[PDB]
């Protein structure tokens, strides 16, 4: 049980809760800041979630 | 000479099975040992598919829809080219490739093709050897919007030229407008079905063209030797080779990458319910138990 | 109280080593752009993307993006990039985007939702619009349907309004595909024509050679560098690794999709990216009134 | 703030927040003279933004 929430915590890593991409490096390399803030967001609600 | 016969054979659509067939890379990223689950566009295991006997004229229209598999168990590669296309009558804008050992011309115009298209060889002329002579694949192509050449792509695998058999697998896919292809080839000893194993399909190539392509004609390249009469479709009728033909559609695959990065073996969530369990519960071995 | 992790000592860039100038030079300023029934595919590739002459340069009505940052077009490289360039109405320019339901948006050109890749446009009246008619442009108005993104269609048959059969070259309820344009330098704005260049990338996903001219640093490994392998940026410590990447594998990602492998464009080795020795600091702690 | 382009990056730039706002109007009836209105001028680059 413990392994299994760990490796579901280590995956929900790979999902982009509605954003152009699961990764913050693809999003910022990618996107000025204005319009980048919302993508950083989502991700930001969904990680936390 | 573009001219044909006005029929060969009601051609018998003998079936088989595709036991472990279809499996390609989806991804062009490395894996390690993972088991990575891809909702592309497979080959379902253990379905029937076409097999088309080259000696009998195998050459017929067949609905190119959503992808299309190929396979080829033969020496001296009998079958070599594919004509797509949603017209084929030069209306409309439709698709072309050739192999052959000067290169592989791929080219998308406003093709007239032969109703009999094919590769012949007339051999033994001059130097007791082999040289390609026929090009009777199409007449007019008068509009065009695209071409392409790589190099003579006649993949010989060793073995002396043919020991055992060399299985060509070729996977075409057509989605958004972007035609790609997957390929592989391994020797095996089997001579009328398919061995019991895991191939998985490495990209090629992809095409910029964004034609409707909704068939397909696989050029048997027709020859048995320079004293054959016949009206440029019949005389040459001698195939000692077989071609496949496999449908894809959206197959949510689970793909055991190995440690060296291989795809080992894949499992199919619609196959049968245990398989739906091995892809729920995501792994290769399901305990005893029940599972939703 | 905090978390210790060690900072990047250098800075890499490794792009792979190109000095060509990409065809924006020809593609925008060509002499005549095609019609918007049938736009045009050019592949550009394998050149140094500078994308400089396109956002200091003047005259572009319109240059906005989707997806993609404008000064971040510098530091990107793609796999593929494709310059669709046609003629439109001043009407059809808000056509040309995502979304933004038009006529022309819905007849003879669509993006797709995502479209990684943007515009360009810029007025048609110093070299379109003459008196004399400018006819030669036309677009479709329905084919029975919608129609689907990046696709052409250059069957000009007679195609009926409806309801009614017909054939020939005219016949009642029965209409004419096209609907041809008008020109004239005495047009204005919505009537005028423009010019309108379509840029789509394809982004992180397979190996890449079309990118601007950001000059590659040297490679150091076993430090904990700021490399950025074709764009992808990110911290690591630079190692060797014996993951056999196959041809067509660029990069390599493990189950929370980070990268822990790459390749160099410049010598085809595998590399494993690795981020530095961070971890976490305890501060063991007698109390503040017993001691400090 | 944000709407990136030319003077919005060489020489006039506003915050991302911009508490505050704009006005603008025409300006043919006061500016616009045949002779030429050389005397107003703006950067270009002074290499970088």
């Amino acid at each position: 049980q413990n392994a299994q929430a760990l490796n579901t915590l280590v995956k929900q890593l790979s999902s982009n809760f509605g954003a152009i991409s699961s990764v913050l490096n693809d999003i910022l390399s990618r996107l000025d800041p204005p319009e980048a803030e919302v993508q950083i967001d989502r991700l930001i609600t969904g990680r936390l979630q | 000479q573009c001219v044909n016969f006005t029929t060969r054979t009601q051609l018998p659509p003998a079936y088989t099975n595709s036991f472990t067939r279809g499996v390609y890379y989806p991804d062009k990223v490395f894996r390690s040992s993972v088991l990575h689950s891809t909702q592309d566009l497979f080959l379902p295991f253990f379905s029937n598919v076409t097999w088309f006997h080259a000696k009998r004229f195998a050459n017929p229209v067949l609905p190119f829809n959503d992808g299309v598999y190929f396979a080829s168990t033969e020496k001296s590669n009998i079958i070599r080219g594919w004509i797509f296309g949603t017209t084929l009558d030069s209306k409309t804008q439709s698709l072309l490739i050739v192999n052959n050992a000067t290169n592989v011309v791929i080219k998308v115009c406003e093709f007239q093709f032969c109703n009999d298209p094919f590769l012949g060889v007339y051999y033994h002329k001059n130097n007791k050897s082999w040289m390609e002579s026929e090009f009777r694949v199409y007449s007019s192509a008068n509009n065009c919007t695209f071409e392409y050449v790589s190099q003579p792509f006649l993949m010989d695998l060793e073995g002396k030229q043919g020991n055992f058999k060399n299985l060509r697998e070729f996977v075409f896919k057509n989605i958004d407008g972007y035609f790609k292809i997957y390929s592989k080839h391994t020797p095996i000893n089997l001579v009328r079905g398919l061995p019991q194993g895991f191939s998985a399909l490495e990209p090629l190539v992809d095409l910029p063209i964004g034609i409707n392509i909704t068939r397909f004609q696989t050029l048997l390249a027709l020859h048995r030797s320079y004293l054959t009469p016949g009206d440029s479709s019949s005389g040459w009728t001698a195939g000692a080779a077989a071609y496949y033909v496999g449908y894809l559609q959206p197959r949510t695959f689970l793909l055991k990458y190995n440690e060296n990065g291989t795809i080992t073996d894949a499992v199919d969530c619609a196959l049968d319910p245990l398989s739906e369990t091995k892809c729920t519960l995501k792994s290769f071995t399901v305990e005893k138990g029940i599972y939703q | 109280t905090s978390n210790f992790r060690v900072q990047p000592t250098e800075s890499i860039v490794r792009f792979p080593n190109i000095t060509n100038l990409c065809p924006f030079g020809e593609v925008f300023n060509a002499t005549r752009f095609a019609s918007v029934y049938a736009w045009n595919r050019k592949r550009i590739s394998n050149c140094v993307a500078d994308y400089s002459v396109l956002y200091n340069s003047a005259s572009f009505s319109t240059f906005k993006c989707y997806g993609v940052s404008p000064t971040k077009l510098n530091d990107l490289c793609f796999t593929n990039v494709y310059a669709d360039s046609f003629v439109i109405r001043g009407d059809e320019v808000r056509q040309i985007a995502p979304g933004q339901t038009g006529n022309i948006a819905d007849y003879n050109y669509k993006l797709p939702d995502d479209f990684t890749g943007c515009v360009i446009a810029w007025n048609s009246n110093n070299l379109d619009s003459k008196v004399g008619g400018n006819y030669n442009y036309l677009y479709r108005l329905f084919r029975k349907s919608n129609l689907k993104p990046f696709e052409r269609d250059i069957s000009t048959e007679i195609y009926q309004a409806g309801s009614t059969p017909c054939n020939g070259v005219k016949g009642f309820n029965c209409y004419f595909p096209l609907q041809s344009y008008g020109f004239q330098p005495t047009y204005g704005v919505g009537y005028q024509p423009y010019r309108v260049v379509v840029l789509s990338f394809e982004l992180l996903h397979a190996p890449a050679t079309v990118c601007g001219p950001k000059k590659s640093t040297n490679l150091v490994k076993n430090k904990c560098v700021n490399f950025n392998f074709n764009g992808l940026t990110g911290t690591g410590v630079l190692t060797e690794s014996n993951k056999k990447f196959l041809p067509f594998q660029q990069f390599g990602r493990d189950i929370a999709d980070t990268t822990d492998a790459v390749r160099d464009p410049q010598t085809l080795e595998i590399l494993d990216i690795t981020p530095c020795s961070f971890g976490g600091v305890s501060v063991i702690t007698p109390g503040t009134n017993t001691s400090n």
